[PDB]
C-alpha cells in the first residue's frame, strides 16, 4: 500500500521527462511554478556570483513557464550576517523557514542601487525593504561553492502537509505539539537563567553490558527508569514478545 | 635558571636542594605570559619561595669590577 | 570649519527606478490588502502618481499579473486592491511614453496653537478649513487679503472621499478657460 | 496534612513550573480565600495574590499600560478579579509559569510580614 | 545642483519634486553617513521617476576647494572619473544657523557663515561659468534660484 | 516657513498674512523652474515675492515679540497658579486622601517566546491543499524540518531574524542579546539586604530592570555585533593591521653567546653543526650557545593587511553561558562550540528536551548526523602547523579537532549517543545545502528516520589572508575610500558590489520523516521538498561559479500539445 502511495503520490514524476524535478517537487502538493514566491539568493556580494546566480535563477523560471509579470522575490541575507563559507546554506535555510511561517519577506537593506545589468532578468525582483505579505508558499535556497559545488533546495510551507492526513489524526497531533511547546518554554527559560541549556550526557541509554543486545534488537526502545527517572534500555524490553 | 638560583640564594638564602623546591613550586604557578621587568621576575621568585616556605614549613661592589671585566 | 569634505570616490548615484517601481506597487498592494491604506487615504493617490511616473511595458505586465490574479472573493479588502489595481493598470497604459510629473496631493495644512487649562502650550498642524487641493491654494494666493490694498473655479474632487475615483482622474489634462490670474 | 502540596491542580499532582499563571491564581484563591465566610483568611494572603496577578500583567503586557488591579480590595470578589486580569492577557492561561517567576513566587512565600503560606510550594532543603 | 537639501528642510521637499519630474540631480550633504545615504535611497525609491537620477556627494560649501572640486567633478567626462553633466539649475540653499549673535558678537562663526552663504555662492556661480565658457556653451544658461 | 517658533505662526497669520509649510514653499520654488518663468529669467533677471504679505505688518519685530510674550506669560501664570491651587489642596485636604487617588502604572517585562509555528483549525487546513491529497502521500518519505538554530554575528535564530526582518530588537531582542553578550546575568538571592529575583549587571552586580535593558545596553550591543571591525581579542590577537611574520637572514658575524639547557643546546647543534658552538659551563651543568657567522636566523617583522572587517559572533558570547563545561571548552576547537550550542538550541526549537526521547520512538541505529564543514577546525590546524613549528605548548591531539567530522563526533559523544549514519559533507560555500541533500537521502533510504543537518565554519587569521590573496573578499581600505561603513560593505546585487564579507558561525536544522514528526508531536516548520547538488563543466578556474544547478529545471518540451494526466492529482488518486 505504501509503495502504491509512493508510485502515485510521492514519486509520480521520477520516471517522467516532461516533469522537471523542480516542477514535480512543487506539483506533489498541488503547487505550480508560480507558487515559488521567494528565492533566497546566495548573494555573495561578489560581481561574479550575483550576476550568474540571477541569470541561472532567471532561466530556471523562464524554462518552466513562470508567468510573465510574476518575478521571484529575492532575499540576500549575507548583507546582514556576512558569508561564513560552510554555514551559509543553513542560515538561509533558517531564514527561509522563518519567512514561510511569518509571511514576511525581509528586504536587502543594503541595496542602494540594483545593478543595471540585472534588469534583463525580468523574473527576479530585488527588494530594498521588508514586505509583509498575506502568505509565502515556497522558498528556494540556492548556494554556490568553490570546485563547481552547486546546490538548490526547495522548502514548502508546513500547512500543505496537514492536507494529507485525517482530521482526527491532525487534531491528535495539535494536542501533543501544544503540550511540548509548554514544556519546552519551561525548559528554555530554565537553561537561559541558570546556564543549564547544554547538559552533557554522562552515560549512554544502555549499560556497557547491554550495549550489544540493543544494537542487535531493532525493536529495543527506551523507557523511564524507576530509580533514576531518566531514559534507559531495560532488560525486559530487549528481544521481547511484547 | 642560573641567575634565578643566585637570586634565590643571595636574597632568600637557599642551598642546592631548597632552591629545587622553589623552582618546582614556580612550575605549578607558571606565568601565562613572559614577565617583563627583571624586577617583575625577582618579585615572582619572592612569592614562590614563600609558598615553598609554608609547604615545607621554614621561615625567612664586586659588581663594579664585574661591569668593567665585561668591557675587557 | 573650512576643512575639505568632498571626494569623488564618496559619491553615490541612484539609478534603478525600473526596479523600485515594481516594489513601490507590490507594496501599495499588500498595504491595501492589509488595510493600512483604506480607499480614503490620500496616500493611495500619491503612490498612484509615482507608479504612473514609471510606466514600463514591464511594469504593466507586473501589475497585470498581480492584479488579475487577486481573488476579489477573499474579502472586502481584496476587491479594493483589484479595482484600484485595474484602474492603475489602465492609467499606466496611457502614461506609457509620457514624461513623469511632480504633483503634490498632500492635504494642505495651517498653524494651530492651543494653551491648556493648565498652561500646557500645544501646537498642531490642522487642515485649512477652506483649502483642500493645491489648486485651491493657488486661488487663495491670487486673491490676497484685505491687508494688500494699494498696488505698487469649482472642479469637485473625489479627494478624501474615494481615492480610486481620483486615481482614475490623474492621467487627464485639465482644461481651463477661467485663468486664475483673472481672479 | 493541613498543608497540601500547592502545585496540585484539581487532584492532579504536579510541580510549580508545570502550572499556568491561571492555575496558580486559582489555586491561590482556592487555599487562602475562605469561601464560607466570603473572606480572605488573612490580609497578607490577599496582598500576596495581588502581587502575583500584578506580575501576570507585567509579564504578558506588550507595551506599558495601567494595572487592572488598581486596589487589592477588588480581590474581595476573587473570581471576578481573576477573570478581569486573564481576559486582558488570555495568553497567560496557556503558558506555564515563566522560569524566573517561579523564583519570585517562592520568594514571596519566604516574605516575613506575611502569615506563613498554607501549603508546601517546593520539595527542597527547607522542606522541614 | 542643490545644496542645503538635508532631511526636514525646504531643500528636501524641492528635491522630491525634482526627482518626481524626472530630473537629474546632484545633492550635497555635509553630514555624509550611512544614516544619510539610507535616507536618500529611501527618497529615490519613492519619487525617482523614469529618467531620473540622484547623486549624493559629501560637500562643504565653506571650502573654496570643495566648491571647485565639486563642479569640476560635475563637468568632467565620465572617462576622466566625472559626471559628464552640464547644469541647468543651481539652488545654493546651503547654510549655518547664527542666533544670539549681535553686532559686537560677530566673530569666527559669523565670518565663516558669511562665506558659505555669500562669498562661496559667488565662487560657485563663477565656477560653472568658466566650465560652460571653456566649452563654448553659450546657449544653455543655468538658472540660479 | 514652518518645519521641524511656529507657536506664533498662528498669531502672525491672524493678521491676514500667510505662513507656509515646506511642501508649499517647495511648490512655489519649483514653480520658478517651469518653462514659462525659466524663459522669463533668460530675458532679464526675475524677482519672486514668496513672502505671504508679511511685508505689510508694521513694526514687525516688536509685533512679533509681543505675540511671543503674551503667549509665554499666559503659559507661565496658568501653570504657576495651577501648581499652587494644587498644593493648597494637599494642605487643606490632606496628602493621604490624594495619595489613594493616583493610579498605578504598569511597566512591561520581557517574555521571550519560542515562536512555534501556528496550527490552524483543520477546516481551514483542508482548504489550502486539494482534497485529493488526503492519504495520497507516503508520509514516511516526506522530509520535514522539525527544528533549527544558529550561532552567528547577530546572535541566535531568534535575534537575527528580528534584526533581518525588522531592523531593531524587541524587548525580548535586547534582553536575549544582553544575555548572550554577557551584559546582564541572572540573580536570585539577597542583593545588599533586600531579596532580589531578576537581571543584574554582571560587571557591577547591580540590579537591572527589563524595561531599562535597551537604554543601558543596546547602544553598545549594536556596536559589537554584526559586520564590524575585527576585534583582535576574539581571535587570539589576530590584528589585520599588524600581521606577524618571520624573515630568514644569515648572521654576518658571530652572535654573542647565550645560556641554554643541555637538551636545548644539543637541539641547536643538531640543526646548525659547523655553524654553532655549544660548550658546557662546568659549574652549572648548562651550556652556552654561540651562533657563528654563516648560521641562519629568523627575525620577526610586521605586515599591514587589507581585510579589516568580519561578521563576528557578538562580543562576549561564551559557550560557558550556554552551559558548556570548561573541560570541553579547553579540549575542543571553537567551531565545535558553535556547533554544540546550536545542536542544543535546535533540539529546543523542536521541543525535544532530552535527546534520548528519540529512542522512545526510534532505534539507536536510525538517528544520524550529516552536518558538514568547508574547512572546520581551522584553529587546531594552526596549532598543528605553526604552533608546533615554534615549539609552543600545544595539545597532543589537536589532530583530532582539526578534522571536519569530529564536530559531529562530539555532538554524538556529548549529546546524542546514536549509532545511526554519519556521512560528513565538504562543500566549501555550499556544504550546508549539500548537507541537506545527503540528509534527505539518508532518511529516504531507510537508514535513518531522524537526522541532524547543517553547516559550520570559523573565521581565523590565515583563512582571511588567503581569501584576500585570491582577491575574493572585499578590500576594506578601498571600501573606506568610497565612504562605506562596515555595516554597508556587504551589498549583493548592488552596482558597487565589490567582494564578499567573511564571517563565522554555525547553523543546523533537524530533519525527520513527516510520519514520525506527527507521531512524536514535534513542530513542523517546513517541507524539504527538493535538494540537489550539481557540478558545472570543463574549466580551469576552481573558484568560479557556474550553471550546473540549472539542471534541476530540466524537462523535455519536444511534445506538449495535450495535457499530461500524470500532473493531474484527481487522476493519480483514482489510480491509487
Ligand atoms: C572555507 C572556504 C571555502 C569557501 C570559499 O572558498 C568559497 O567557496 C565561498 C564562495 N566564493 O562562495
Amino acid at each position: 500500500l505504501r509503495a502504491a502511495q509512493q508510485q502515485w503520490g510521492n514519486d509520480f514524476y521520477k520516471r517522467d521527462p516532461r516533469i522537471a524535478p523542480l516542477r514535480g517537487a512543487l506539483a506533489t502538493y498541488g503547487l505550480t511554478i508560480d507558487d515559488l514566491g521567494v528565492a533566497s539568493f546566495h548573494g555573495t556580494s561578489t560581481k561574479a556570483n550575483d550576476k550568474n546566480e540571477s541569470a541561472t535563477i532567471n532561466e530556471m523560471m523562464k524554462h518552466l513557464g513562470r508567468s510573465e509579470g510574476n518575478p521571484v522575490i529575492g532575499v540576500f541575507q549575507k548583507f546582514l550576517t556576512g558569508h561564513p563559507k560552510g554555514a551559509a546554506g543553513a542560515w538561509m535555510m533558517n531564514g527561509a523557514l522563518q519567512i514561510l511561517n511569518s509571511g514576511i519577506i525581509p528586504g536587502n537593506r543594503n541595496a542602494d542601487n540594483v545593478d543595471k545589468i540585472l534588469e534583463q532578468f525580468e523574473y527576479v525582483l530585488y527588494p530594498s525593504k521588508t514586505l509583509k505579505t498575506d502568505g509565502v508558499r515556497a522558498v528556494s535556497i540556492t548556494s554556490f561553492g568553490f570546485g563547481q559545488k552547486g546546490g538548490q533546495a526547495i522548502v514548502v510551507h508546513p500547512d500543505y502537509l496537514y492536507g494529507a492526513i485525517t482530521e482526527d489524526r491532525y487534531n491528535e497531533y495539535v494536542a501533543k505539539v501544544s503540550a511540548r511547546e509548554k514544556s519546552a518554554y519551561k525548559f528554555f527559560h530554565n537553561g537561559m537563567i541558570y546556564n543549564k541549556l547544554f547538559v552533557s550526557k554522562e552515560h549512554a541509554p544502555y549499560t556497557d553490558e547491554l550495549e550489544e543486545d540493543v544494537y542487535l534488537d531493532p525493536l529495543a526502545r527506551v523507557s523511564k527508569d524507576k530509580k533514576s527517572g531518566s531514559l534507559t534500555f531495560n532488560s525486559k524490553n530487549i528481544q521481547s514478545k511484547d | 635558571i642560573t641567575v634565578a638560583r643566585k637570586y634565590l640564594q643571595t636574597r632568600w638564602g637557599l642551598p642546592s636542594g631548597r632552591q629545587d623546591g622553589v623552582l618546582l613550586v614556580a612550575l605549578s604557578n607558571e606565568p601565562a605570559a613572559r614577565l617583563g621587568s627583571e624586577a617583575d621576575a625577582k618579585a615572582f621568585l619572592d612569592s614562590m619561595a614563600q609558598k615553598y616556605a609554608s609547604i615545607v614549613g621554614v621561615d625567612l661592589l664586586e659588581e663594579i669590577t664585574k661591569d668593567h671585566k665585561v668591557l675587557a | 570649519g573650512v576643512a575639505t569634505s568632498f571626494s569623488r570616490k564618496k559619491a553615490r548615484t541612484f539609478d534603478s527606478s525600473w526596479n523600485w517601481a515594481k516594489q513601490s506597487l507590490l507594496s501599495l498592494y499588500f498595504e491595501i490588502i492589509h488595510g493600512v491604506l483604506k480607499n480614503v487615504d490620500r496616500e493611495v493617490v500619491s503612490e498612484a502618481i509615482n507608479i504612473m511616473n514609471r510606466s514600463n511595458d514591464a511594469l504593466i505586465k507586473f501589475m497585470e499579473y498581480h492584479i488579475s490574479n487577486t481573488d476579489e472573493t477573499k474579502g472586502e479588502n481584496y476587491q479594493l486592491v483589484k479595482t484600484l489595481g485595474e484602474q492603475l493598470i489602465e492609467n499606466c497604459k496611457q502614461v506609457l511614453d509620457v514624461d513623469p510629473v511632480y504633483k503634490d496631493v498632500a492635504k494642505p495644512t495651517g498653524p494651530k496653537t492651543a494653551i491648556d487649562k493648565n498652561g500646557n502650550i500645544t501646537y498642531s498642524e490642522e487642515p485649512r478649513e477652506k483649502v483642500r487641493k493645491l489648486s485651491q491654494y493657488v486661488q487663495e494666493m491670487a486673491l490676497g487679503g484685505p491687508i494688500t490694498k494699494e498696488s505698487q473655479m469649482d472642479v469637485e474632487d473625489a479627494l478624501d472621499k474615494d481615492s480610486t475615483k481620483e486615481v482614475a482622474s490623474l492621467p487627464n489634462k485639465s482644461t481651463i478657460s477661467k485663468t486664475v490670474s483673472s481672479t | 496534612f493541613q498543608k497540601p502540596w500547592f502545585a496540585t491542580v484539581n487532584g492532579q499532582a504536579r510541580d510549580l513550573a508545570t502550572m499556568t499563571y491561571e492555575e496558580v491564581a486559582k489555586r491561590l484563591v482556592e487555599l487562602m480565600f475562605i469561601r464560607s465566610t466570603n473572606s480572605w483568611f488573612d490580609v497578607t494572603w490577599r496582598t500576596f495574590t495581588g502581587d502575583f496577578l500584578r506580575r501576570v500583567e507585567e509579564r504578558f503586557t506588550k507595551s506599558k499600560t495601567l494595572s487592572l488591579i488598581q486596589s487589592y480590595s477588588l480581590l474581595d470578589k476573587p473570581d471576578e478579579a481573576i477573570e478581569k486580569v486573564f481576559n486582558a492577557y488570555p495568553a497567560a492561561r496557556e503558558q506555564f509559569l515563566n522560569a524566573q517567576d517561579i523564583d519570585h513566587f517562592l520568594s514571596m512565600c519566604q516574605n516575613p510580614m506575611q502569615k506563613p503560606v498554607p501549603f508546601v510550594p517546593v520539595l527542597d532543603r527547607r522542606f522541614e | 545642483l542643490i545644496t542645503g537639501a538635508g532631511k526636514g528642510s525646504i531643500g528636501a521637499e524641492v528635491l522630491q519634486g525634482l526627482l518626481q519630474g524626472g530630473a537629474k540631480v546632484v545633492v550635497t550633504t555635509s553630514r555624509f553617513s550611512k544614516q544619510v545615504t539610507d535616507y536618500y535611497q529611501s527618497i529615490y525609491a519613492k519619487y525617482g521617476a523614469k529618467g531620473s537620477t540622484l547623486i549624493v556627494v559629501p560637500f562643504n560649501q565653506g571650502s573654496k576647494q570643495d566648491v571647485e572640486a565639486l563642479i569640476e567633478f560635475i563637468y568632467d567626462t565620465e572617462k576622466n572619473g566625472g559626471l559628464g553633466w552640464d547644469l541647468d539649475a543651481i539652488i545654493p540653499f546651503a547654510a549655518i544657523p547664527e542666533q544670539g549673535i549681535e553686532l559686537e558678537h560677530i566673530d569666527s562663526k559669523s565670518e565663516f557663515a558669511h562665506r558659505i552663504m555669500l562669498t562661496n555662492i559667488l565662487r560657485m556661480m563663477g565656477c560653472v561659468k568658466k566650465q560652460k565658457s571653456a566649452r563654448g556653451i553659450e546657449t544653455r544658461p543655468a538658472q540660479v534660484i | 516657513t514652518r518645519g521641524t517658533n511656529n507657536i506664533i505662526a498662528e498669531g502672525i497669520e491672524k493678521m491676514g498674512v500667510r505662513t507656509f509649510s515646506q511642501k508649499e514653499m517647495a511648490f512655489n520654488l519649483l514653480g520658478l523652474l517651469t518653462p514659462e518663468v525659466v524663459e522669463l529669467c533668460q530675458k532679464s533677471p526675475v524677482m519672486a515675492d514668496l513672502n505671504g504679505g508679511l511685508q505689510f505688518v508694521p513694526e514687525l519685530k516688536e509685533f512679533t515679540a509681543k505675540l511671543r510674550k503674551e503667549l509665554v506669560e499666559t503659559s507661565e501664570v496658568r501653570k504657576a497658579v495651577s501648581i499652587e491651587t494644587a498644593l493648597e489642596h494637599k494642605v487643606v485636604n490632606g496628602n493621604s486622601a490624594d495619595a489613594a487617588y493616583a493610579q498605578v502604572e504598569i511597566q512591561p517585562r520581557a517574555n521571550i517566546q519560542l515562536d512555534f509555528p501556528e496550527l490552524k483549525p483543520y477546516k481551514q487546513v483542508k482548504q489550502i491543499a486539494p482534497a485529493e491529497l488526503e492519504g495520497l502521500l507516503d508520509l514516511e518519505r516526506v522530509i520535514v524540518v522539525t527544528g533549527f538554530a544558529e550561532v552567528g554575528p547577530w546572535g541566535s535564530a531568534r535575534t537575527r531574524w528580528e534584526m533581518e526582518a525588522f531592523g531593531e530588537f524587541s524587548l525580548e531582542g535586547c534582553v536575549e542579546m544582553a544575555w548572550i553578550m554577557g551584559f546582564i546575568s541572572y540573580h536570585n538571592g539577597n542583593l545588599k539586604g533586600r531579596p532580589y529575583t531578576g537581571w543584574v549587571d554582571s560587571k557591577t552586580k547591580e540590579p537591572v530592570d527589563d524595561k531599562d535593558v535597551k537604554a543601558k545596553y543596546e547602544t553598545s550591543i549594536l556596536e559589537h555585533s554584526g559586520i564590524r571591525l575585527i576585534e583582535p581579542e576574539l581571535f587570539n590577537g589576530y590584528n589585520p593591521e599588524k600581521k606577524e611574520m618571520i624573515q630568514e637572514v644569515i648572521v654576518e658575524e658571530d652572535l654573542e653567546p647565550f645560556e641554554a639547557s643541555k637538551e636545548t643546546a644539543e637541539q641547536f647543534k643538531h640543526q646548525h653543526g659547523d655553524k654553532v658552538d655549544i660548550f658546557e659551563i662546568p659549574e652549572t651543568g648548562e651550556y652556552s650557545v654561540k651562533l657563528l657567522k654563516g648560521a641562519t636566523l629568523y627575525i620577526p617583522k610586521a605586515l599591514r593587511f587589507d581585510r579589516l572587517v568580519a561578521g563576528q559572533i557578538p562580543t562576549g558570547w561564551n559557550a560557558k553561558t550556554y552551559g558548556i563545561s570548561d573541560d570541553i571548552i579547553s579540549q575542543v576547537d571553537p567551531i565545535t562550540l558553535f556547533v554544540l550550542v546550536s545542536v542544543v538550541e535546535a533540539f529546543i526549537a523542536s521541543g525535544i528536551t532530552d535527546p534520548y526521547e528519540m529512542y522512545k520512538y526510534v532505534h539507536v541505529s536510525e538517528v544520524g548526523n550529516c552536518s558538514g564543514s568547508g574547512m572546520g577546525g581551522v584553529s587546531a590546524l594552526r596549532g598543528m602547523f605553526k604552533d608546533r613549528f615554534k615549539d609552543e605548548p600545544v595539545q597532543n591531539d589537536i589532530l583530532q579537532e582539526s578534522f571536519i567530522n569530529t564536530m559531529s563526533a562530539w555532538v554524538n559523544m556529548l549529546l546524542i549517543s546514536s549509532s545511526g549514519p554519519i556521512k560528513t559533507p565538504v562543500g566549501a560555500c555550499a556544504t550546508s545545502v549539500e548537507s541537506v541533500d545527503i540528509g534527505v537521502e539518508t532518511i529516504l533510504s531507510g537508514k535513518a528516520r531522524i537526522c541532524i543537518v547543517g553547516g559550520y565554519d570559523d573565521f581565523q587569521e590565515e583563512g582571511s589572508f588567503e581569501f584576500g590573496n585570491m582577491k575574493a573578499t572585499s578590500n576594506t581600505l578601498e571600501e573606506f575610500e568610497h565612504g562605506r561603513t562596515p555595516a554597508e560593505m556587504s551589498r549583493p546585487a548592488t552596482t558597487t558590489r565589490n567582494g564578499f564579507m567573511e564571517a563565522q558561525g554555525a547553523g543546523i536544522q533537524i530533519i525527520m520523516q513527516a510520519d514520525l514528526a506527527l507521531k512524536m508531536g514535534v513542530p513542523i516548520y517546513g517541507i524539504v521538498a527538493m535538494a540537489a547538488t550539481a557540478t558545472d563543466k570543463i574549466g580551469r578556474s576552481v573558484p568560479a561559479p557556474g550553471k550546473g544547478i540549472l539542471t534541476t529545471a530540466r524537462e523535455h518540451h519536444s511534445s506538449v500539445k495535450y495535457a499530461s494526466p500524470n500532473l493531474n492529482m484527481k487522476y493519480r488518486k483514482r489510480q491509487l
